């Protein structure tokens, strides 16, 4: 049928029970992926094809900048913890290269406040139980499906697409192709 | 013909494996790619092909072929991507290697305690594959 496994999605070896339906592991700094989410807004362009109403998820990774990597992970988790993930996402995403805030916790926090959110919320989340559970959940989530350190969106039990398997002749429509695989895996 | 590449392999094997020791580990992946390819092909050449300097003499062409193919593409890649940041591209570490094939990185790389220049050597060595044929 001209369509088969290998040049569409990578076949894992074991799924993760109880894991989110659609989860993306990305970094806040290091990958060229910066364009992936900042330019092609794939996580956003792709969410627009939500099939039947499947919920998406976003996770950060621990590599690079030892403490910084982990620190940004908490920050990301803190975002999910406040529920104000979308708003701070980009400002903080764009905050790395375009603002250069890669400093200490109190700094990384400062920009978080600047994202238009009140500190009273971030404070509790800095250590609260919810946040502790979330930071660990990342690593765990990634570890359950051995990442390595790359942007990849896995689907409920299903696997993530192969960016190098698809084509790169339509930077614009590319989202559609990127999005055609995800839709299929969701209910098929 | 064996000693011909062995001289550079002996020194290149070690030199390549030299300037990556106390200098401060500094591990990656793409790094291991050229290293496993660089060592694999240079070895496969002396270790075998580069030996019959008299018969069909053409077992090395296949070995050299792979050297650059990977070399050129391991040199002319991530590097260009670096000034032209692209979505599909990202960061990484170690990198898997099915079909058993012991350690591979868990040792060849970690077994120790600006690479931009490295790009030119492989790109150059590329033509060596053809001339050496005789
Ligand atoms: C891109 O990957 C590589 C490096 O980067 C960390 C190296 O330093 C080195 C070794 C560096 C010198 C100066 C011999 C190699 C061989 C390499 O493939
Ligand atoms: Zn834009």
């Amino acid at each position: 049928a001209q369509y088969e496994d290998g040049k569409q999605y990578t076949t894992l070896e074991k799924p993760v029970a109880g894991a989110p339906q659609v989860l993306e592991f990305f970094s806040f700094f290091c990958p060229h992926a910066y364009q992936f989410e900042e330019v092609l807004h794939i996580s956003d362009n792709v969410k627009k094809k939500l099939p039947e109403g499947v919920k998406m998820t976003k996770y950060h990774v621990n590599f690079m900048g030892g403490d910084l990597g982990k620190d940004l992970t908490q920050a990301w988790a803190v975002a999910m913890a406040l529920g104000v993930e979308d708003k701070v996402t980009v400002p903080l995403f764009e905050g790395v290269q375009k603002t250069q805030t890669i400093r200490s916790a109190s700094d990384i926090r400062d920009v978080f406040i600047n994202a238009g959110i009140k500190g009273e919320e971030y404070d509790a989340a800095w250590n609260s139980f919810v946040v502790k559970s979330l930071v660990a959940q990342q690593e765990k989530a990634a570890a359950d499906v051995q990442l390595r350190g790359v942007p990849a969106m896995f689907v409920n039990g299903k696997y993530q697409l192969n960016p190098q398997g698809m084509d790169t002749s339509n930077m614009d429509v590319f989202v559609q192709q990127y999005a055609d695989t995800v839709k299929y895996l969701s209910e098929k | 013909a064996w000693l011909l590449m062995a001289f550079t392999a002996l020194a290149l094997e070690l030199t390549a494996l030299w300037f990556q020791h106390v200098m401060l580990l500094k591990p990656c992946v793409l790094c291991i790619y050229e290293r496993v390819a660089l060592f694999g092909v240079l070895g496969a050449a002396l270790i075998g092909a580069i030996a019959p300097k008299t018969p069909l003499r053409y077992v090395a062409m296949v070995i050299w072929l792979y050297s650059a193919f990977r070399g050129v593409q391991l040199t002319y890649e991530h590097t260009m991507l670096q000034l032209y940041p692209s979505p599909f591209a990202t960061c990484d570490f170690m990198v898997r290697f099915p079909e058993w094939l012991p350690l591979d990185k868990w040792v060849p790389q970690v077994f120790v305690a600006m690479p931009q220049w490295l790009l030119g050597i492989f790109i150059a060595y590329l033509i060596v594959a053809v001339l050496v044929v005789i």
